[PDB]
Parts: C-alpha cells; sequence; structure tokens
C-alpha cells in the first residue's frame, strides 16, 4: 500500500511516495538518490521524534489514508555531529479580500 | 528522475520529473530547475501535491475524493494554474 | 441530435452518488431537451425506473459543475438494474480554483485582482447547455 509524504528540511522539500511496508532506513536510500547524502549522515523525524531505521513507516505512523496524495505526510530530515531539525515554513498566504 | 521547482521564496521542491511534465509550460521551460518568480511557496506545494493527486486517481477506478483548496491561497493558485496550464 | 431512444423498453436503474456533492440527474428528453430529477445527497443512492436507449447525465446541483457516471459523460441504461456509479472527475486545477473561487465570490467577479482573461473564465459558469453542444 502506497503512502505519499513530504521529506522536508530547511528549504527543500521532496514529494515522493513508498510502501507503508518499508522501512525508514530504505526512506533514507531514497533520500540518497536525491540529495546525495548517505543514510548514516541522515536522520528522519515524525512531528520532533527520531525514527528507528528498522521501523517500517506503518509503525511510525505513515498510513495510506493519512498521507494522502493530495494531502502528504511530513517526514523531518536532518543532516551529519547533526544538526537540530530545521523546516522552513512556507510563506503566509494575503488577507482573504473584501469579496471573498 | 526529480527536477526542482523553486518557489519565488527560494523553498524548493524536488518532484518526480513526470508528474512535473504534466504542465506543459513546466516542461517548455526545462527544455533541470525552474525559478517561479511569481509562485510562492505556500501555492507550488499545493500544485505539487495536484500532481500526486492527478497521476494517482486518473484512470482510476477507486472513487475519487475532493482535492481541496483553502479559500485563502484560491485566488494565487487559480493564476498560478491559469499560467502553468495545469 | 442528443435524443433519448423512445423504445418503451423499461430498464431499471440505481443512481448512485459517490461524489461529495449534491448530485442533479438530468435526463434529455425525446426532442433532446434536458429534464432535471429530484436531488441525491452525498453517498446516498436511489432506484430509478428508466427505460433502453435513454440518456443521463448528472450534475452538482448547486454548480452545474460536471460529474462523471460510470467513468464518462452521458449513461444510457441497457438490457437489464444497472448500476449507475456517479464520481468527481478528476478537475484541472484551474478548473477546481475557478470552481472554489466561484462559491467563495458573487458574480463582484470583476473585484478580484487577476488578469481579465480569468474573470471571463470565472463568469463561464459551467452548463448543461453549453456541454450540450460540445458532445
Ligand atoms: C496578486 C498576487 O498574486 C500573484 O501575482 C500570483 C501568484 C501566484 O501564485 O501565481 C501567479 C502566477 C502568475 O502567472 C501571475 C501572478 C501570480
Amino acid at each position: 500500500m502506497d503512502v505519499f509524504l513530504m521529506i522536508r528540511r530547511h528549504k527543500t522539500t521532496i514529494f515522493t511516495d513508498a510502501k507503508e511496508s518499508s522501512t525508514v532506513f530504505e526512506l533514507k536510500r531514497i533520500v540518497e538518490g536525491i540529495l546525495k547524502r548517505p543514510p548514516d549522515e541522515q536522520r528522519l523525524y515524525k512531528d520532533d521524534q527520531l525514527l528507528d531505521d528498522g521501523k517500517t513507516l506503518g509503525e511510525c505512523g505513515f498510513t495510506s489514508q493519512t498521507a494522502r496524495p493530495q494531502a502528504p505526510a511530513t517526514v523531518g530530515l536532518a543532516f551529519r555531529t547533526f544538526e537540530a531539525l530545521c523546516i522552513e515554513p512556507f510563506s503566509s498566504p494575503p488577507e482573504l479580500p473584501d469579496v471573498m | 528522475m526529480y527536477v526542482k521547482l523553486i518557489s519565488s521564496d527560494g523553498h524548493e521542491f524536488i518532484v518526480k520529473r513526470e508528474h512535473a511534465l504534466t504542465s506543459g509550460t513546466i516542461k517548455a521551460m526545462l527544455s533541470n530547475e525552474v525559478n517561479f518568480r511569481e509562485i510562492p511557496s505556500h501555492v507550488l506545494s499545493k500544485v505539487c501535491m495536484y500532481f500526486t493527486y492527478k497521476v494517482r486517481y486518473t484512470n482510476s477506478s477507486t472513487e475519487i475524493p475532493e482535492f481541496p483548496i483553502a479559500p485563502e491561497i484560491a485566488l494565487e493558485l487559480l493564476m498560478a494554474a491559469n499560467f502553468l496550464d495545469c | 441530435v442528443l435524443r433519448s431512444v423512445n423504445s418503451r423498453e423499461p430498464s431499471q436503474v440505481i443512481f448512485c452518488n459517490r461524489s461529495p456533492r449534491v448530485v442533479l440527474p438530468v435526463w434529455l428528453n425525446f426532442d433532446g431537451e434536458p429534464q432535471p430529477y429530484p436531488t441525491l445527497p452525498p453517498g446516498t443512492g436511489r432506484r430509478i425506473h428508466s427505460y433502453r436507449g435513454h440518456l443521463w447525465l448528472f450534475r452538482d446541483a448547486g454548480t452545474h459543475d460536471g460529474l462523471l457516471v460510470n467513468q464518462t459523460e452521458l449513461f444510457v441504461p441497457s438490457l437489464n438494474p444497472i448500476f449507475a456509479n456517479i464520481t468527481l472527475p478528476v478537475y484541472t486545477l484551474k478548473e477546481r480554483c475557478l470552481q472554489v473561487v466561484r462559491s467563495l465570490v458573487k458574480p463582484n467577479y470583476r473585484r478580484l485582482d487577476i488578469v481579465r482573461s480569468l474573470y471571463e473564465d470565472l463568469e463561464d459558469h459551467p452548463n448543461v447547455q453549453k456541454d450540450l453542444e460540445r458532445l
């Protein structure tokens, strides 16, 4: 079963999917192919919690009906000592026009 | 194979290449990074969410859910979608 | 041209609304005129008595947005009941945006800050008669 994710670090945001049965380390292999960083220099997070390499995305709370295509779940990324988990927020939308 | 779509505020969105080829405009601006001077991150992130949404539910039999658009981003997303023809 | 065939052969149909919209069923009579039927709340179904060769299309009852039935625009009851699976289509991002903006701004359309061609897109509401000439 597919889960749809946003892997985010600093001002980087990767849109990808993975199997619910796939492991955290296997996600780091996906990140490795894109950002060219080995998994040992990678740290994956759900919100603030550090994720274990051997656990599957489903055990980590990334389920199909919470990681939707039109609303993907966020996986925090941190590079290596290790930096602190930093995710730059998106820009703020303007005020609603008077006609809305 | 991936491509980078950079918003106006520096945010870098890395999506699959075939997802970005959905928009005919983005294919032209690639023919591999693309900068969007007029699309902020709170609009381009929604655009990338639509790429996954379109590819997943096109030619699909399971019930299709509504693509959610907050009111505060509807006007900007409309101009971006009109420009990108997506 | 787009009209129902007066075959007088009954065909039992189940209108199945698998969409978050209020579905307005539209029967095309023997002169091509669109005839509206009672609406279906989201997720609700209805057993209707139609006929073979008859033409049905379904829209959003409030906004007349186009909807799919069995992954197509037109639904024709055949020989027996036949399931009429009404679902949302994969709207383009532009049309989906027009839908949301239309639902928030009163047809104050010109007061928005957009290009002039976007005002005409907002005013060009989805309409059954316009789509009939298209098909
Ligand atoms: C009124 C401020 O909003 C914009 O100017 C704008 C926002 C956006 O997200 O995408 C655009 C695409 C365009 O081609 C032209 C303009 C925009």
